[PDB]
DNA sequence: CGGGAAAATCTCTAGCA
DNA sequence: ACTGCTAGAGATTTTCCCG
DNA sequence: CGGGAAAATCTCTAGCA
DNA sequence: ACTGCTAGAGATTTTCCCG
């Protein structure tokens, strides 16, 4: 409430997003995004072929994730199962296919429908690429292929870490997943008050931002008040 | 007017909705397709 | 530096259970974490809890709501 | 009360009445006609009234299988968030089992299964698959479904959503999949009004940077704690209370009689 | 809120979602994703979370059959007190079940009895028998044993004594009279710390007394009230509050505004 | 507490049990006891014969409440299992029987044993005759003898009244098993304080009567006096 | 002569039970008694209680403990 | 020193008395004639 | 008025199949 | 228009007994 | 500080077979 | 040496909103 100054100058000088300012100032997030206002859910699927069967691999792009399993045959009927799969285990907003056969057929297009997933037709031949580095590593411990495939998406979603922080993918995927959560409930509240028209000490209508316990929050000409409570009152328009 | 969801008898599918003709503490009597039933409490949902 | 780290830790809530109680007791604060054992405060009360007792979530839903 | 004990230790010998009975009737001391029943073998017909608690640490998983139509589904459940996976199987051996355990632990952390007994989870090829994982295997007390509560009561779950959209599919795997869907991400509420996919997604996570924040703060925070004893290493101070861990041992002791080095 | 709605009836239409989940994500009223849940009928798929209560009038039995070593046990019940009349039986048939019930009609005053709907229990001779002697019959919802729970808890509690005494007969009904005789008159609890037996013989008491004190009251103590209505029939003064029956209807009311004739 | 010095006046007057002592006066009836101080479980057993079957009654001595069934064989056997019946469903003490061969078996004697029934060897037989007679008179509404036996036991019980208050069979022995309750409540009651000395004012060792909320009640050179709880002593001897 | 008869008939002891709560409530005083009800006194509390939900006692062992 | 008696695996009979090795939240670890088993404290008596 | 121990009450489970 | 219950085991609270 | 309504919490059940 | 649980329905209590 008392650092919403010192968060515009912070913001001005150093032009910082709204998670650095309701962490270190110590405001409620709606603030902060009110302030610097003044992905996660993108897949790749690409069939690769290996030994004479087919592998089905799914990318998470943002952080490396892999899902592979073999599959039996490269039909429309076996994607649209696996896809099912994913958007049943991860959040899955779109896919990005290569216009293949089965990613094209009807069938898949259903999935895509009663999943509510998006489908549009790089780092999935690389991740391929890797993929058989692994299974060419741990073949030799398995007998049949579905195995050894499991096997090596273990070996790299846990057991391969790279990249700034020393993460692995799934470490990733499970920190991007948590952030997409906190936006999309970020953006539930910010629907829910943006409804609601503020009259403070009266003058005029007045952007809600906020209503804690001892203060109410808002916006009016492009600038953030404090008022307490009792000095102002909330309608919904 | 009430809608009544019931299991009626070791049949584990739900059937509905039927009209309530009397409700007690314990049991319903209902009525799906001129079939009167009496059920109870714990194996109805009345809306 | 330490003071910051120690009030990011005290954000996360726990929810856990007494050995003979089968209700999930309300969120209390976290302010230990171990291998075997997580120390909480319910209500101005400092208990010990099993880790196998206790679920140590973070709502990311009241976070965004103040 | 030598006499009114034999004639209630002959009568019980015949009736097996119970202390109040021998109570009421010979004139006894409440705690000698308890002791009279507590020692008739023949008596001790009835365990505690209790439950156990399940284990629900962030990396326990609860698997078993269930049958629908005539197939075989496998499922797991992540314990502590609610959060399946399922999977209709051809046959339930350990072939089979230990593939879908395979995939789980690719896709998640798994540190520990608890299942019942079945042939299929016991299989020696089940133990190899745990071994290369690093799974730890709990197996329940035989015949004791309550060991599995989660598991079995999102059969329960799990078969209720299968039955609101089986119209929707044709086959049973499809189906199965829908449900998984609709549950971990379609039905919300318990802790945090979450739906499990959101839940399980706030456990790990926070799982991770809790354990980061502590090994830093235990980096850092370095004292040793004399109350009232050795020297005690130091967890947290606040609030006028200070909880210790000596010698593997956690107590809560107040600010009072415990000076910080 | 127009559009949010639409898209969550379009949703719960595949999903099924519940109201938290539909709130939470097309923000909706919760009173509205519940009109929405509320409306399907796939969703309907659970009842109340109570119990009914037996009903425990002096004059009611409960009388079920039970199976033990291959033999017919029918066991009666008296709800108010726990007191029980079992007998091994040659075949679960309405003449026997019949004879059994003449019997104890006789033996005891028997106004209502409770069963489930075995064969047994609704042949045209139980119900020839249950004429003669002045006996209703109410039977119990089918399929649901929790409407005799009394008499299925009677079984539990006299197989569980039978297998304490077992081994002092040969035959099997000399153990169910064995059991029959210690569960009346050898074990004491519940209401009044009786045994079955003193309990019944005190509530059939009870009846008779307080039905001759009663009469006798009112054949003396006749008067009529007004309060706030009609001449309401006098039913207990003291305490400064006032019973009355006002056309079959049983209330309390308090001294004031009540006058006495 | 105050009408103790009434009740002996009036037990003196009167010879008054201590049943009319505590109902009029209001005591505790540990007290009347003491004042008043200053056949239940009594069945007949025989066999009787008609339509050349065996039936086997039994009548409860005090109160004329009948329990009759026919039996296939005038065996022991037989005779022992009607007689557990009997002991379980109603409080059985002695039974007096005819000294007949059944009644005199090893099996009637080890069915009496278990059950804690005394065996001694003109009622009983005007009961048969009333039994015969009623069951003469219902023998057209059933076919075979025992349920004509079991139409006129219940006729017996419950269908006839006699005697000076009006009552049948039936309420006869619940009443009088419910004053039989009665009386061997107050004997354990009785038994219970008769092991403790009061010590009271200190006076010599009294024989305790009640323990009330506000008094306690003793017995002295076979003279009651009341005291005030806090004035004496209560021990065990 | 009626007040003795009210007297006695309010040394019956009543348990009975509410429609919703499965636990039997201790012993209450019988005021009067129908055929359908049964209006007895708990704790200075007038409840009537429909006749299949009471069981009417006298307990002897309390009538003779005093 | 403890007596069990124990309910132990879809055996409806009780058994016991066998000695208590070792007592958990919810379950015991019981030697009844050099057999060791593991009982859930609901199918359990100790003495 | 204070504890200690024993009585009384309360809470909760399996089995009824 | 009908309806879970009962008895034992252990835990927890009340009552009573002597100070 | 007072009610009213809505949110939140609590209590309790079936099914898991 | 391991362990009933989960989600919905209805009832009941809290909280919040404007006075
Ligand atoms: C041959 C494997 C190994 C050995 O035992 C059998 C038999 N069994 C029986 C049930 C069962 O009785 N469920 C009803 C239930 C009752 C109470 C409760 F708390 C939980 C509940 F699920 C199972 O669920 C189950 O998986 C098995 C099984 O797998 N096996
Ligand atoms: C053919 C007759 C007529 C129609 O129905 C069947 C089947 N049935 C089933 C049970 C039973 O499932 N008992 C377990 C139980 C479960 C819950 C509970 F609250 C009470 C309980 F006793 C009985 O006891 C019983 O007598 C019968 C029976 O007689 N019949
Ligand atoms: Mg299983
Ligand atoms: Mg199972
Ligand atoms: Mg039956
Ligand atoms: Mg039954
Ligand atoms: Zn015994
Ligand atoms: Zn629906």
């Amino acid at each position: 409430l008392d650092g919403i100054d010192k968060a515009q100058e912070e913001h001005e000088k150093y032009h910082s997003n709204w998670r650095a300012m309701a962490s270190d100032f110590n405001l409620p997030p709606v603030v902060a995004k009110e302030i610097v206002a003044s992905s996660p859910g993108i897949w790749q699927l690409d069939c690769t072929h290996l030994e004479g069967k087919v592998i089905l691999v799914a990318v998470h792009v943002a952080s490396g994730y892999i899902e592979a399993e073999v599959i039996p045959a490269e039909t429309g009927q076996e994607t649209a199962y696996f896809l099912l799969k994913l958007a049943g285990r991860w959040p899955v907003k779109t896919v990005h296919t290569d216009n293949g056969s089965n990613f094209t057929s009807t069938t898949v297009k259903a999935a895509c429908w009663w999943a509510g997933i998006k489908q549009k037709f790089g780092v999935i031949e690389s991740m391929n690429k890797e993929l058989k580095k692994i299974i060419g590593q741990v073949r030799d411990q398995a007998e049949h292929l579905k195995t050894a495939v499991q096997m090596a998406v273990f070996i790299h979603n846990f057991k391969r870490k790279g990249g700034i922080g020393g993460y692995s993918a799934g470490e990733r995927i499970v920190d991007i997943i948590a952030t997409d959560i906190q936006t999309k409930e970020l953006q539930k509240q910010i629907t829910k008050i943006q409804n609601f028209r503020v009259y403070y000490r009266w003058k005029g209508p007045a952007k809600l931002l906020w209503k804690g316990e001892g203060a109410v929050v808002i916006q009016d000409n492009s600038d953030i008040k404090v008022v307490p409570r009792r000095k102002a009152k909330i309608i919904r328009d | 007017n009430f809608r009544v969801y019931y299991r009626d008898s070791r049949d584990p599918v739900w059937k509905g909705p039927a009209k309530l003709l009397w409700k007690g503490e314990g049991a319903v009597v209902i009525q799906d397709n001129s079939d009167i039933k009496v059920v109870p409490r714990r194996k109805a949902k009345i809306i | 530096e330490l003071q910051k780290q120690i009030t990011k830790i005290q954000n996360f809530r726990v929810y856990y259970r007494d050995s003979r109680d089968p209700v999930w007791k309300g969120p209390a604060k976290l302010l230990w974490k171990g291998e075997g054992a997580v120390v909480i405060q319910d209500n101005s009360d400092i208990k010990v809890v099993p880790r196998r007792k206790a679920k140590i979530i973070r709502d990311y839903g009241k976070q965004m709501a103040g």
